[PDB]
RNA sequence: AUAAUAGUAAAGAUGAAAUAAUAAUAAUAAUUAUAAGACUAAUAUAUGUGAAAAUAUUAAUUAAAUAUUAACUGACAUUGAGGGAUUAAAACUAGAGUAGCGAAACGGAUUCGAUACCCGUGUAGUUCUAGUAGUAAACUAUGAAUACAAUUAUUUAUAAUAUAUAUAUAAAUAAUAAAUGAAAAUGAAAGUAUUCCACCUGAAGAGUACGUUAGCAAUAAUGAAACUCAAAACAAUAGACG
């Protein structure tokens, strides 16, 4: 089953941003691929500023750092991994969302699918 | 330190009564970045003149007037004129479109706002809604 | 049969569309096929369509988009502009070539597209035109300056030596007004079917 | 069972379609060895949705049942294809005991069958009877 | 049933219900130990 | 010298007529006056609030069908993505 | 602090809603009225209005369609004088 | 787009004929002359003209100078430009 | 709601006023900072979806769902007494929860009076978890199914057309023809027909009493008679009246 993510991650340090998102992707990269799961793309997002001053517990937020993960798992460990990033404190959104493949095999992530590329193979072409 | 970046004017403009306000954002010249940019995306602010149309004598239900309104706003022009709140720019804001809210903005665009307004920067409303939230009473008969 | 004749018949021959008889947008060519009727015929409010038509309308030239509508009303438009600025391009006289190197298209699945011209100018672009003072050489046209220059029903790029300031400055935004003569130098022809011509003011 | 495959795949004709593609790419190890792992866990049962789990034991369900390959309307076959929906259902009501409307499905699903086995038992009795013995009922 | 026809209706269940609310005591006595 | 809105400015290469210059010309014009209507589900979009925000209010408000002028169906996948992308921190 | 020095209050634009109005010297009564005219297309006084009392959903929902039949009444009306006003102008 | 056909009406016809005519000079003028005794105090003479042009208007009566036809067009067309099915 | 900041005399309420956990113990308004519940702005049309109750912040899981083709089954169907299951709001029994609202109660107004309408405190209740109960203007006041009948306009989906055209289908929604109807009006049903179930036979008395069953209970279902009238009811008409 093909979910797509959405992370909006921590950004503490000024200088060097991407560290900790660089960080939180491997280690869901990494339950992921123990978990007879298939990540297929990691695509990064730019340091945007978030529309209100969200909070997580006891911190405060303006600016964040997002991706996309889209990999293959089956439900329970989906769910395992969304409670994950929701338990971990680098994180300030996230969003697990469902990729249907009752038509096709092959789905790129929801903003390669806007742009037009349907499959990963337009992409890579 | 303690500089004063800007005013705030604050009009909340209930169906019974106003509340004009004014407020000076105080920034401290003088620690991690995001912390430090969190500060100044939120200065602190000081009241300056607190201002409600009673303060001008209206008793009652005559401070629910405009009239009453108006005089409130001219009274608060005057005391920023006076106390020597008007070297940085001002921020006019907003509450609960009530016919007070009408005599304010008539007063500031008229001779009685007429020091005020040159420093008056942005108009910015703020009313508060809800998104459901707590039930409101129930709607009276009479 | 009765269909053979319907299909033959004048009616059946105006080509249908249901584009807007009001469109404010860019018009770089006729709409709709522009109908007259005689005078005669008129007098008796008849124009060939389903039903009679307004005895308000004095003009014998008309334009459509239903025979007949679910309002009970004929959709029509009571003009024929479009004809008279075929004429005056007519008379300017300045043959359309394609200013890209490209053969005639009038001499040798569907192509949609504009064949050469639309059909405002059926003209060849080698002839001179005498008259008793002589071979005329240049084409003198008068036209008015909007700012471009609207010159006999067409709006046309324009060119001086010197930009006149007694008669611009004068009045700003009232040019429209007074007519000034032109010399058209050449009519070309865009993909889009619009006539891009090319005046220069004469004083 | 531990290397079945959802969306009508064969594990062992995948892996013939794997060393075809690979004969072919050859004519025109490793990294061929993960690739074929990620293939066999995205087509894999155990990630893959329990709607496809359900659909592939109603072909094995069919397949059993079929008085021959092209009928599927057999009633025997259509109570059969029937008991597992309504065995899938059942679990489901297990795990949520206040979804009253696929409780109610459930029960019309469970008319149904028995409608289609009294219609069996007029039709041919023992083929009815057997049908029975085979789903335990 | 017009509105006015349901009025009477109305009525005659608020009657009904001030009379069992007078006799509950009674019923109370009435209903235990018999 | 004269305003914008009293004077009808004819493009280049287009045809114009005695009552293009007119003032009834003008008022005419001023009474008669997107990759969602293209032809692409809306939800695709769900992480692309600066496209979004298109089919968005000042506030924040989500524009009626009146008003966009979409499909029906097309016009509620665009309100679920939207909602969507406010339940995310994006938008 | 450097790096928060060089933000010269970026995100303070950003971040603000759009209830809110940079004022021309030359006219803050324009100002206002702009302001006002935004207030009114995001239907804030009349959302304020309507949050004072509570009113049963069936009855909330009731008046939503009677507004919505009057709303449609209305531009089938406008419609109608359109091809009115047509007719008048061509002769019919 | 979507088009809106109304039901059967007893009679189209604008419900208020606002005929949207112009505001009164003498008003206007009186209305100038209030929004400068707002400022230059109560009686400056940088309004002597506008007091003049106000008396010289409201010297025969308080007010200077003292309706639409919609509703036969579309009485007239009303029965035309219906859908309404036949009899 | 609590706390802090600075700040000054009223604040809050109403038709106008007061009473109150309001305020010279320093409030209200403002700006911050914590917590708590409960609700879900726009989109929205309840369009649609659901057997009906119902059902619009987001996501995931499991379940069920549309159309057209291909193949198969071979009348397996319809309706459905009894029966079964689900069934708004209120109510009740436990155990949490309790911001806002708010029966009752108390207080202030209003009034000749005011056990009210308005205002203030505000308990049950409203919220969740597990149940009980099985009623509502539970309404489209219209039981379900099938065959059929004259038009138009709207959308929605399907197919072909040479992806954007004008076509063929269905489906719904809105105007009608015919037909039906006490009329209002119904309009693919309140029409033409066929099938099956439920129910009605003047008004009062009465969905009352007695009885029985079920429920923790409130109650729910079942459901008479005497006595008394020539009444009682609906659609529409024209007035008078507001
Ligand atoms: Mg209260
Ligand atoms: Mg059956
Ligand atoms: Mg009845
Ligand atoms: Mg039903
Ligand atoms: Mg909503
Ligand atoms: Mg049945
Ligand atoms: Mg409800
Ligand atoms: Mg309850
Ligand atoms: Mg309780
Ligand atoms: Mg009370
Ligand atoms: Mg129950
Ligand atoms: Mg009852
Ligand atoms: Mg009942
Ligand atoms: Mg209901
Ligand atoms: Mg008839
Ligand atoms: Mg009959
Ligand atoms: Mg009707
Ligand atoms: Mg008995
Ligand atoms: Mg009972």
């Amino acid at each position: 089953m093909l979910y797509e993510l959405i992370g909006l991650v921590r950004i503490t340090n000024s200088n060097a941003p991407k560290l900790e998102a660089k960080e939180l992707s491997s280690t869901i990269g990494k339950l992921i691929i123990q978990n007879r799961g298939v990540v297929r793309d990691i695509v990064p997002m730019g340091i945007r500023y978030l529309p209100k001053i969200m909070k997580k517990d006891q911190e405060k937020h303006f600016r964040a750092y997002h991706f996309l993960m889209l990999f293959d798992s089956s439900a329970a460990v989906q769910s395992e991994i969304l409670r994950t990033l929701k338990k971990d404190p680098r994180v300030i959104r996230s969003s697990i969302v469902k990729v249907d493949l009752d038509k096709q095999l092959d789905r790129a992530s929801s903003l390669h699918r806007s742009l037009g590329k349907k499959s990963i193979l337009e992409l890579v072409n | 330190k303690e500089e004063v970046v800007k005013y705030i004017l604050h009009g909340k403009f209930t169906k019974n009564n106003t509340h004009l306000t004014f407020s000076s954002v105080v920034e401290d010249k003088n620690l991690t970045y995001n912390d430090t940019m969190l500060y100044y995306l939120n200065l602190p602010q000081k009241v300056k003149i607190s201002l409600s149309t009673g303060c001008l004598g209206f008793r009652k239900a005559a401070r629910g007037e405009y009239e009453a309104a108006f005089q409130t706003s001219g009274r608060m022009f005057e005391l920023i004129k006076e106390k020597n709140m008007l070297n940085k720019d001002i921020e006019v804001v907003m509450d609960d479109f009530g016919k007070g809210r009408a005599a304010f903005i008539s007063a500031l665009v008229g001779k009685e706002g007429a020091s005020v307004v040159k420093k008056v920067v942005k108009i910015s409303d703020a009313t508060k809604l809800k998104f459901g939230g707590v039930r409101s009473p129930k709607m009276r008969r009479l | 049969t009765l269909a053979e004749l319907l299909g033959r018949s004048r009616i059946a021959q105006v080509a249908n569309n249901h584009k807007p008889l009001t469109y404010t947008g860019k018009k770089f060519h006729p709409t709709h096929q522009i109908i007259e009727t005689k005078p005669s015929t008129l007098y008796r409010q008849e124009w060939g369509l389903k039903s009679a038509i307004p005895s308000k309308i004095k003009s014998r030239y008309l334009v459509y988009n239903d025979l007949d509508t679910l309002e009970r009303i004929t959709t029509f438009e009571p003009r024929g502009g479009t004809q008279w600025n075929r004429l005056r391009f007519q008379e300017m006289g300045v043959p359309i070539v394609s200013n890209i190197g490209r053969q005639n298209p009038f001499f040798k699945k569907f192509n949609t597209e504009i064949i050469g011209t639309g059909g405002l100018s059926y003209s060849l672009p080698g002839k001179l035109k005498n008259s008793p003072n002589g071979v005329i050489q240049r084409t003198v046209v008068p036209g008015r300056i909007l700012n471009l220059a609207a010159i006999g029903g067409f709006v046309a790029d324009v060119v001086f030596f010197q930009s006149p300031p007694s008669s611009f400055n004068s009045m700003g935004d009232f040019i429209r007004m007074k007519t000034f003569l032109f010399e058209i130098l050449e009519a070309s022809m865009e993909k889009n079917g619009s006539v891009s011509m090319h005046a220069r003011l004469l004083e | 069972e531990p290397l079945v495959l959802s969306k009508g795949y064969n594990i062992e004709e995948v892996d013939k379609f794997l060393a075809a593609i690979e004969s072919a790419k050859r004519e025109r190890i490793e990294k061929l060895e993960d690739r074929r792992e990620a293939i066999l866990r995205i087509l894999s049962m155990r990630n893959s949705e329990n709607k496809n789990a359900i659909k592939m034991a109603v072909e094995l369900a069919r397949k059993e049942f079929e008085r021959f390959p092209g009928d599927t309307g057999s009633s025997e076959v259509q109570a059969a294809c029937m008991t597992v929906r309504i065995q899938n259902m059942a679990n489901h009501i297990k795990e949520h005991r206040k979804d009253f409307a696929n409780t109610r499905n459930l029960r019309i699903l469970v008319q149904q069958r028995q409608a289609i086995l009294r219609y069996l038992k007029r039709d041919n009795p023992e083929k009815y009877y057997w049908t029975i013995q085979k789903l335990g009922l | 049933d017009s509105v006015m026809r349901k009025r009477k209706k109305k009525m005659k269940k608020h009657k009904l219900r001030k009379r069992r609310k007078r006799e509950k005591a009674e019923r109370r006595k009435l209903s235990q130990g018999r | 010298k004269i305003d914008q809105s009293l004077s009808k400015k004819l493009p280049k290469g287009t045809i114009y007529d005695p009552f293009d210059f007119s003032m009834g010309r003008i008022h005419l014009d001023r009474k008669y006056q997107d990759i969602m209507k293209s032809g692409a589900n809306p939800l695709e979009f769900y992480a692309r609030p600066r496209i979004l925000s298109r089919y968005v209010t000042s506030t924040g408000r989500i524009q009626h069908r009146d008003i966009t002028g979409l499909s029906a169906k097309n016009q509620r996948r665009l309100s679920k993505a939207i909602r969507r992308c406010q339940a995310i921190g994006l938008m | 602090a450097e790096i928060a020095r060089s933000s010269v209050e970026n995100a303070q634009m950003r971040f603000n809603s759009g209830k809110s109005i940079i004022v021309n010297k030359n006219n803050p009564a324009e100002s206002f009225k702009r302001l006002n005219r935004i207030m009114f297309e995001n239907n804030i006084p009349g959302d304020k209005r309507s949050q004072r009392f509570y009113m049963k959903p069936g009855k909330v929902a009731e008046l939503k369609r009677s507004q919505r039949h009057r709303k449609e009444f209305m531009m089938g009306f406008k419609r109608l004088i359109e091809i009115v006003k047509d007719a008048k102008r061509k002769g019919y | 787009p979507p088009v809106y056909r109304l039901p059967p009406l007893p009679r189209l016809k604008v419900k208020k004929p606002i005929i949207r005519q112009e505001a009164n000079k003498c008003l206007v003028l009186m209305s100038n002359l209030l929004q400068c005794w707002s400022s230059y105090g109560h009686m400056s003479p940088k309004c002597a003209g506008l007091v003049t042009e106000l008396k010289s208007c409201t010297s025969e009566s308080a007010l200077g100078k003292r309706k639409s036809n919609i509703n036969y067009h579309a009485a007239r067309l009303y029965d035309r430009i219906n859908g309404k099915p036949h009899d």
